């Protein structure tokens, strides 16, 4: 089957409880993590799934393991503190990819961004240059927005996405009361 | 002592009880006692600085209970015991 | 019902406890299998001065 | 009430639509955090406080049933409501309603009880307010030391400082206010009176013997350069030693209120600085002295030096015991507590001398001793 590691980063800011969008979509994207972890489990049960947030003080919630029985319990008590943190959010997982058990598993990290980015373009081109340098598959998923959707993130992805052949894809969800599961499951990354 | 030690020790402060910190040397070149017990407790400062994690030095001793003295003494076969007298005293009085 | 949403974590901790007691509760059969001899017991209350 | 809010929301004064445009845009977008930021932007602006009675109650109810945004902004806006209305009768029901409304999610009881006690610190009651203040400082002493809630606690220590009952606590908390300052964002025009009652409060503070901790921090000496130097001179004289009586006499009679009765106690306090300085100036070379320097520098008679050293030993900062026969002054362990540069240079000289002497003895004894004994 497919031998790769799965890393998901969920936002714990207070921007995920607004009444205009879905009714506390944290449970919706939690079900998204459930269907992608159970989908990867149905494809290859040897894949490990980690859980970590993007707050100021990043805390490893669950180590990379295929057993989701305790991960389902760890999905609760999100501790909704902090707003956003990008530098140590990337460095807390992309550098921790070497701690996996199976060395044959490919590197794949996703992240749920629910707050506006605070880093300038210099940090975007430096971190994008590092991620493109180490050649790690990065999937950008942006839930909710305040300013325009893609202004500098377009060049961030174009400069970050290497190996154009069957490489990474960008997930941009438009506003709408419909669920996000069917919208994020459209690309080839899900399934 | 780096600044990240408050975040490293903060995890074992939340999940685990008050953790003790010990700083040692990577090279056995330090003549002093390599072990220093640093308790992780918050102390009130008089100048008005905000309350933060403070590492107070706690005295430490290197001793073995039953067997490690026998194992170390057997593996060394060069170190000497107390041996009160001339040499064990004058060596301390010289160095 | 937003305040009662923390009960799910408590139930997960309880069922996790019931799932983790099988080992230390399972070793009772192999450690306390059978007393090989018989010893008489005489009760005598002592005082230490928990 | 969303369809019914457009009528009273659209109709406003001449300059109100400037913020009501983005207020109704963010209201239709249902962005609760941006709506809260716009509310704080509206309250922060110097409004006329005339037509805001509708938006205070409307945004009050919205902040009540929204159960999303940090209710601390609701505490601030309700402090602006009770500040604009000045009705302490409904303040108990409003603040109690906020306490019953806020669930057990965030530790906001310190700011709730801080607002309750702060509003109750008027002439109505003082004892129960001091008790609930002790409860505020007693409940949460954990790791989240943001010190902002403790800075408001310092404001409560200022409203408690208005009472002449206890001045010592305002200095102990005034050191925390001295150490918690981040930047100069707040207006210096208030820092004039803050440094005024902070310097006079530090002088009248009877819970400390030295004043070097207040003047030691650069923020006060840097923020008092604009003001008149009549206080910096007497603080530098009260800190670095009072060898003359003309300056301390003119500044002792300059402040008329509340200084006449405390002048004698201030003399009994500053009479020890000449002692600690006269015993710490000469570290060696016949430290033993006589009462001629004490009576000469303190212009006191010979019959009062026994009560002077008796008070010096009664305070507890010195343990001097003299076995003299003829009148002599021998001192013991003492702490400068402010600063000593000549003792830093002399500390390097005597320290290097001690180190090179220990090294000289180590090389001397170890030189031939290592060759003959090893």
């Amino acid at each position: 089957m497919v031998l790769e590691s799965t890393m998901v980063c969920v936002d714990n800011s207070e921007y995920m409880r607004n009444g205009d969008f879905l009714p506390t979509r944290l449970q919706a994207q939690q079900d998204a993590v459930n269907i992608v972890c159970h989908s990867k489990t149905r494809s290859n049960p040897e894949n490990n799934v980690g859980l970590i947030t993007l707050a100021n003080d990043c805390e490893v919630l669950t180590t990379l393991t295929p057993d989701t029985g305790r991960i389902l319990s760890k999905l609760h008590t999100v501790q909704p503190k902090g707003k956003i943190t990008f530098c140590t959010g990337i460095r807390v997982a992309h550098l921790a990819l070497k701690h996996r058990q199976g060395k044959n598993h490919k590197m794949r990290i996703i992240a749920f961004v629910g707050s506006p980015v605070e880093d300038n373009e210099k940090d975007l081109v430096k971190l994008a240059k590092r991620l493109k340098k180490e050649k790690v598959n990065v999937d950008i998923i942006n839930f909710g927005e305040e300013e325009v959707n893609t202004e500098k993130l377009t060049a961030f992805v174009n400069t970050l996405n290497g190996k154009d052949g069957t490489g990474s894809h960008l997930v941009t969800v438009p506003p709408g009361p419909s669920l996000a599961d069917a919208l994020i499951s459209s690309p080839i990354l899900a399934g | 002592l780096h600044k990240n030690d408050i975040a490293i020790n903060e995890l074992m402060k939340r999940y685990c009880p008050n953790s003790v910190l010990v700083i040692i040397d990577v090279k056995p070149k330090d003549l002093g006692l390599p072990t220093e017990a640093y308790i992780s407790v918050e102390e009130v400062h008089d100048d008005g600085t905000p309350t933060s994690k403070t590492f107070e030095h706690v005295t430490s001793e290197i001793g073995a209970e039953e067997a490690e003295e026998v194992g170390v003494e057997h593996l060394l076969r060069d170190i000497k015991d107390t041996t009160v007298g001339t040499l064990s005293q004058r060596i301390t009085n010289q160095v | 019902k937003i305040m009662k949403s923390e009960v799910l974590r408590v139930t997960h901790e309880l069922q996790a406890m019931k799932d983790k007691i099988k080992e230390n509760s399972e070793k009772i059969k192999v450690n306390k299998t059978l007393p090989y001899l018989v010893s008489n017991v005489i009760e005598l209350l002592d005082v230490d001065p928990q | 009430d969303v369809p019914g809010f457009l009528q009273q929301s659209q109709n406003s004064g001449p300059g109100q639509p400037a913020v009501w445009h983005r207020l109704e845009e963010l209201y239709t977008k249902k962005l609760w955090h941006q709506l809260t930021l716009q509310v704080l932007d509206f309250v922060q602006d110097p409004c006329f406080a005339q037509g805001d009675g509708l938006i205070k109650l409307y945004e009050n109810f919205i902040s009540e049933f929204e159960h999303r945004v940090n209710p601390l902004s609701l505490v601030e806006i309700i402090l602006h409501v009770v500040r604009q209305m000045t009705d302490p009768n409904v303040a108990l029901t409003f603040l109690e309603k906020t306490r019953e409304k806020v669930k057990s999610s965030d530790e906001a009881v310190i700011l709730c009880k801080t607002a309750i006690g702060a509003l109750k610190l008027n002439i109505g009651d003082l004892q129960v307010t001091k008790e609930t203040i002790e409860d505020v400082e007693e409940m949460l002493n954990n790791l989240p030391g943001v010190t902002s809630v403790h800075s408001r606690f310092y404001d409560l220590s200022s409203k408690y400082y208005q009472t002449i009952g206890n001045h010592a606590s305002y200095y102990k908390d005034a050191l925390r206010f001295l150490g918690c300052v981040d930047i100069k964002d707040l207006p210096v025009s208030e820092q004039q009176e803050r440094a005024f009652t902070l310097g006079l409060a530090g002088l009248l503070g009877e819970g400390v013997f030295n004043f070097g901790e207040l003047l030691m921090h650069p923020v006060l000496e840097s923020l008092r350069n604009t003001d008149r130097q009549w206080l910096i001179d007497t603080l530098y004289a009260f800190n670095s030693g009072n060898v003359e009586r003309f300056q301390t006499l003119k500044t002792a009679w300059g402040q008329q209120p509340d200084l006449a009765a405390n002048e004698a106690q201030l003399l009994r306090k500053i009479q020890l600085l000449c002692l600690m300085e006269m015993t710490f100036t000469r570290p060696a070379n016949h430290r033993q002295l006589t009462f001629e320097e004490i009576a000469k520098s303190a212009k006191i008679t010979v019959n009062e030096v026994e009560l002077l050293v008796m008070k010096a030993l009664s305070v507890g900062l010195v343990k001097g015991s003299i076995d003299e026969v003829d009148k002599r002054v021998h001192m013991t362990w003492v702490q400068p507590r402010v600063l000593d540069l000549q003792q830093i240079k002399g500390m390097k000289d005597r320290l290097e001398f001690w180190c090179t002497d220990v090294k000289s003895m180590e090389m001397l004894v170890e030189h031939q001793a290592h060759d003959i004994l090893t």
